[PDB]
Parts: C-alpha cells; structure tokens; sequence
RNA sequence: UAGUUGGUGGGGUAAAGGCCUACCAAGGCGACGAUCUGUAGCGGGUCUGAGAGGAUGAUCCGCCACACUGGGACUGAGACACGGCCCAGACUCCUACGGGAGGCAGCAGUGGGGAAUAUUGGACAAUGGGGGGAACCCUGAUCCAGCCAUGCCGCGUGUGUGA
RNA sequence: CAGAAUAAGCACCGGCUAACUCUGUGCCAGCAGCCGCGGUAAUACAGAGGGUGCGAGCGUUAAUCGGAUUUACUGGGCGUAAAGCGUGCGUAGGCGGCUUAUUAAGUCGGAUGUGAAAUCCCCGAGCUUAACUUGGGAAUUGCAUUCGAUACUGGUGAGCUAGAGUAUGGGAGAGGAUGGUAGAAUUCCAGGUGUAGCGGUGAAAUGCGUAGAGAUCUGGAGGAAUACCGAUGGCGAAGGCAGCCAUCUGGCCUAAUACUGACGCUGAGGUACGAAAGCAUGGGGAGCAAACAGGAUUAGAUACCCUGGUAGUCCAUGCCGUAAACGAUGUCUACUAGCCGUUGGGGCCUUUGAGGCUUUAGUGGCGCAGCUAACGCGAUAAGUAGACCGCCUGGGGAGUACGGUC
RNA sequence: CACGGUGUGGCCGAUGACUGGGGUGAAGUCGUAACAAGGUAGCCGUAGGGGAACCUGCGGCUGGAUC
C-alpha cells in the first residue's frame, strides 16, 4: 500500500519533468501545498493550484522549462517513514555547495535551510532539490 | 539490506588466519633438525633444492628451506627459523636463518652479506 | 528461581535492606535474550583512518581486585591486614630426634622458560611520608649513578686549491 | 695545549620502482613479495667495475590499521557472474489515508551545573638549536536539571471517504470432492471361413505356427485413458486440472445505488498445501515397463537395437516433504511515448445485424525515453520512488562430519 | 562451614589395534562419460543395477541442434 505520500508527489514531479510535461496533478494535503509553495517561492516551479470537488482536493503545478532541460534537475526524498532523519541547528546539510536547497521542517514552518541557518533553529530534513 | 534488518542482525565480519601459524605470533623460534634432505621442485622448475623437517618449541613439525650455496646443518642440530614461502616448493612456509646458532654463514660471498649471515672479509 | 518475590513480629549493623529468623501469601525474572557456557581487569588515553569507523589498554593518572592455595576472626578511627594472628593443604629448611622454622606479584639478584629485556650501586643534599618539644633518627618512595643504537633529537668523521 | 691528527657502513640496479656492463656456470648451481628467471651470448644466479638510495645506521621476520565500496550507517548486491524460501495463511514486531482541537513523549532552542589532571591543537616562554619542559587558551562532539516552540512523528477527543470490506442483479470457466454412465482401441477367451507362414531389424536372429497361427467375421470378459472440438485458449496461491450427467462446494469478473468508516501492507518464530519416484495395510492388474532372461552388435557390451518380463504405474486409508518445484525475476502501492493481436464483461454509434469506437480485468508480439558488463528489459519493467521480509561475500573440501529435531 | 571420603551420572581434553572418505603430486593401468545433434541431446529429483566413468525406468526444464 501507499504509505509515503511526500515521496509519492516527488516521484510523480521526477517522472513529469523526465516525460515533459507542462503540469502534475495530485490528491493534495497541507504538507504537500506547503512544500509546492516553498518550491514555487525558490522559482523551481511556476503555479499551484488547489481544487475542491466536494472533499476531494486535487493539487496541480505548472512545470518549467529553460532552454531544453527541465529547471529540476535532481530531487531526492531524505527523510523516510523507515528513517526519520533530524539535524540540528549548525548541522543543516547544504546542497551542491549552496547552488541548490534542502528543504526543511521547523518549528517556525517549512523554510529551506537557508533560512533555517539564520533563524538559527533545525528540524526535519524533507528533500534535497537542485 | 533494510535499515530493520540491520538492527535485528548487525553486519558480520570474518576472522583473518595466520600464515605462519607455527610461530604463534613471534618473529623468529628455535628448533631441533629432525630430518634434512633434498626435494625436487613444482613444475615448471628442475632442481635439487635443500629443506629440513625441524621441531619447534611451539610444540609443532615444520619444514624449513635452507638458503645460499653449501651448508654444515645435519642431523640434532639447534637453528633458528624465520617465516618465509619458497613458492616453487608446496608445504616449505618458512626459513632458516644463516649463521644464528648452529648453521653457518655461506662461504666466499661478498655481496648481500648480511642475509647469509657472511662476515666482512679482512 | 523456593530465602526464591512481597508483608508482619523479632534479631542484627555506624547506617537503608531477606542482612538473619518465625509465621502469612504465591509471587519474582525471561525473545528488549533469563539460565548455562567461552573469553576478559575498567576508564582518561594510544595506533591507524579524509571522516565514519577499526585495533588496543606497556611506560603517566583515577578506580577495582589479589599477596604460596582455601576458611576465619582479633586489635584498631580505619584491615578481614604483601614484609600481623588462628586453622586446613602442598612444598622447602635446621636438628644433638628433645624440638623448631618459612613465603621476592617490594629493590638488587639466582635457577628455569623464552626470539628477547639491565647493577646483589650512592645519598637522605632536594620533594614528600612516619616518630619527636627539639636536637635528630628511619625511608630500595624519591633523587641520582651503572648497563643496552631500543626509540626520538642534535653533532662529528675535516676546508680551499690542485689535470 | 697538541696535531688532521681518534673516528663509514648497509641495501639495491626485468617490471611494479631511482639506478648497467663484463667475466664464471649451463632447468645445474641458485634467485624469487607477485608476474616469473637459469635447458651456451643471463641487464634477474656468483664475482668485479660502475651507479642509485639511505647514513651511525642499513636490511629481514612478526604484528595492527589503510589501500579493501573486500560486511557497503556514511558507502554494495540477488534474470544469466555468489545470492528471491516450492506456494499460501498468520503471531510478535516494523510501517501506515484526509481534516480539526489538545498534549509536548520524539524533534529543535536558551540558561545553569557538570564533563579531574596529564594527553591532542593554537599563541607564547626556557633549554647554544631540536627533542624536551612549561604559562594561558581552545577543545572534551557527552550527561543532568530547568525554562520555551509546535511544522513533522507519537498519544488522546471529534469528524470524512479516494484505501479496505458488506447486501441486492447478471456472467465465464479442464477450480475441488462424491457417485453414475457412453464410444473408439489394445489384450485374452469361445466359435465359424480359411492355409502355410507370421513377427521383427540397418541386416538378422531369439520368438509364435500344421495338437492350425497370422488374416477375416460373430459373441463374451476385464483394466486403463478420454480422438475430433483444441486455441500465443481457460481455471487455480503454487503443485496442477480435459468424454457426458447428477449432488455438495471455493474463488473470480461486471452495473448502480445503499452501508461500515482506516477495519490496511508485510511478516521472524508457527502452521497448511505441496509433481514424479519411494514406504505401510488391503484390493486390482488390459497396455507399458526399472530389476532380470535370451537374441544380436562390438576388440570387449556390462548399453544403445530385438523377443519376453516382475515390482510399479490404478483404487481405499496414511506416511514421506523433495524437483531446472523456472519467468532461473518475493509481496503490496503510485507514476512514465506509442503500434499490432486475443479471452471475459460494461458503454456509445450506426442501422437491422454485422461491423466501428471507447472503458475494465487477464493473456501475447514489437518498440521511444530510461536502465544494464553485455545479452537484453521496457505499463505483465530488469524504469522512477516508498513499506516489510528472505538471502550473498573467491574456487574446492561441502549441503559433507559432529550434535540435534522429524 | 572449608578441606576430605563414598556411589552414580554428565561435559571438556588427550590417547587407541583397525577402518572410511577428502586433497595435493606424478601420469603407471582400464576405458571414453561430457564439450559439435560429441556420434543414444544434455541436465534436475527419485529408484534399481553395474570394475569405473555411468546405464535404465517415471516425472520435469531448455541452460537443445536440424526442421
């Protein structure tokens, strides 16, 4: 069964962007509207959008295209339910020497580790993206 | 293997055995020549080459190369033995040491003295 | 696992406590490894490795345990006491055969084992320790000396000219 | 004060690895860490000349870590190289859908106390320098108490329906167990017709037959298996399941409403099923056929070929628990170009009945991207990711010995 | 209560006339099982037989050539 919705998201961003297409759709949560916005605000991604039918909610994003290459070009899930993965404060990991970002889970929301690092806090490491 | 699986069982490493087990972790022992003769070398190689089964203090029987040209060792003699493969020769796993108790050095040799066990001629 | 797990009365200790004892009850531990069995003194540290790790516990410091092999207690503030006592065991020594004696895993040293590791030295002048009012006495702790290329560091074994 | 006066060795020179020639010996003597040298021109053996590297030292042996991503937490694998249990169910455990309120266990932050000295590192100081000694720092990545934060995980309360399941209509099937029954054929038996061969092989022979075969016709007995349909078809967890009929019975597909409301996935131990051969007790026995007997072939034949033939193959009740039990590919979930077939359903369209589009669950052939050592795989992944389990660590010895369970 | 004694039963180690298999070496002897359709396709499980590689029966696989 389905027991990862966060990887879940994140595969179907990879097997997008690796098919071309121009958006995803997903079932969405607050989680995953939190990470698209953290993605969207880095400017990896165009749009979200959410949608209600009745309950069901369904998430879509607009993906972008710079030259022939998609913009995401490595996104990578760290922390799994089969380990849980938390760093503190001076021990954020930094990805590709500061050219990509590490997405995290504080106290004070979801920020990347950037602005992790000057708030001077830690958390949960979600995903590296570059 | 699952994150799981390796708490439940941890990695595994295998022990390492000696390939000098009669020494038991010494560099050198002393033993009593029991028997010295001559054997004949694995294929590709032909020649006549001198080894002695010795018994050590360890408690064990070995055989033992003896090298250079012309040696005085026979049969109850007191040698010390080092470790060392011949190769070419199955079963021969250590050394003699020339010149160390009953053997003695190699005669007419001025180079490599040292190995040997030779003086410096005057 | 049957003083075993808990409780009550009593005893015992410097002191809590099945520490001991008489009853009452049937509890206690175990797949998060009980019980049995092999091996092992522990740490600060040391070697290696980019790191994570791996190996290790000489010399220096802290803790523990032991003193020919086992079982006890006495004296004392403090010991179940290396150079104190009692008992049992093995071993060794003196003897006039009546009777006695001893424990280097303290320093030096001997035999043996081993590939392999040193002198049967000097002084309490210094730092400490014991006794004493002091003078002072004791101190193989210690401070020094002897032996070994075992290691690390440094120096020399000559310089210029001379076809 | 005296006067160069008292004071240099060790290893190596085919490659890995800086440094080459000549004599002596001829698979001998010998060298050797690995690969390998020496069997008349040895830059590899011994000596000499020369040189290279170190230097009061130089070499060998022993031991630990490294190189070794060669136990892979950082940081490996399982189609064919070693490696997916034969297949299910299920206990402990691991992990687990969406929204909301609360808690502050995990997680994060501050403060305080502690983390002996020596050791490591930094800046200095004293030794003629250096080793060495020493002042002050930094560090000791840890632990404890206390005060805070609430995004994620966990606990508690409430709510939801996309996962999972239930009721009602319909459909396909060699799914299973029991009992009946039909036709073809083989063997045997009885009886007609009939008379010298039949059978078998590469060629023969053993064998059957004049007390009459073989061939042909009629009738009877018995056992085992189900031609055509038949299919890259179907059903089943796997092993497997084919004539027809009745009885008992499991699962699957398909439509729409209704209902419960996370009831889920995997699964160490455990347990159930599990081809063929084999074993036990009692039956049955047509054909076939291990063992065995004879005839051939051959240098020999123990075999392949031929003539016979007993266990067994079949039934009832039990055991055994193994196969190249194979897709050599564990189970579950989501996503990612297309083209051509086929099986069981749903829907739409024509327009009269046969076709054409879709959608779903199976079963096949190609193939883009991607992956792979290559072969190849490619929506039935060996692609992109997540959860849990099993297994591998050079070839032999060896799925072996000992011990134990059955 | 230590040491000791008796009886009985475990476990570890050493040792033993004789016997079984394994490895290495040298190719002395008998064959030719496998590699090509290896001259009877090979291999897996099981059973029987044989101086020996092996042969035969039943079931299974292609990691089988030609059609």
């Amino acid at each position: 069964s389905m027991q990862d919705t966060v990887a879940d998201m994140l595969t179907r961003v990879r097997n997008a962007q690796m098919a071309k297409k121009q958006t995803v759709s997903m079932p969405s949560s607050k989680l995953k509207v939190a990470i698209a916005n953290v993605l969207q605000q880095e400017g990896y991604i165009s749009n979200v959008e959410v949608a209600q039918e009745e309950t069901k909610s369904t998430l879509t994003i607009t993906l972008k295209y710079f030259e022939g290459k998609p913009v995401i070009e490595m996104v990578k899930r760290v922390s799994r339910p089969g380990l849980r993965q938390y760093r503190g404060k001076d021990k954020l990991p930094s990805v590709k020497q500061g050219l990509g970002i590490a997405i995290v889970s504080t106290s004070k929301g979801i920020m990347t580790d950037r602005a992790a690092r000057a708030a001077g806090i830690g958390g949960e490491v979600i995903a590296f993206v570059s | 293997a699952t994150t799981n699986q390796l708490i439940r069982k941890g990695r595994t490493t295998l022990v390492e055995k000696s390939k000098v087990p009669a020494l038991k972790a010494c560099p050198q022992r002393r033993g009593v020549c029991t028997r010295v003769y001559t054997t004949t070398p694995k294929k590709p190689n032909s020649a006549m080459r001198k080894v002695c089964r010795v018994r050590l203090t360890s408690g064990f029987e070995v055989s033992s190369y003896i090298g250079g040209e012309g040696h005085n060792l026979q049969e109850h003699s007191v040698v010390l033995i080092r470790g060392g493969r011949v190769k070419d020769l199955p079963g021969v796993r250590y050394h003699t040491v020339r010149g160390s108790l009953d053997c003695a050095g190699v005669k007419d040799r001025n180079q490599s003295r040292s190995k040997y066990g030779a003086k410096r001629p005057k």
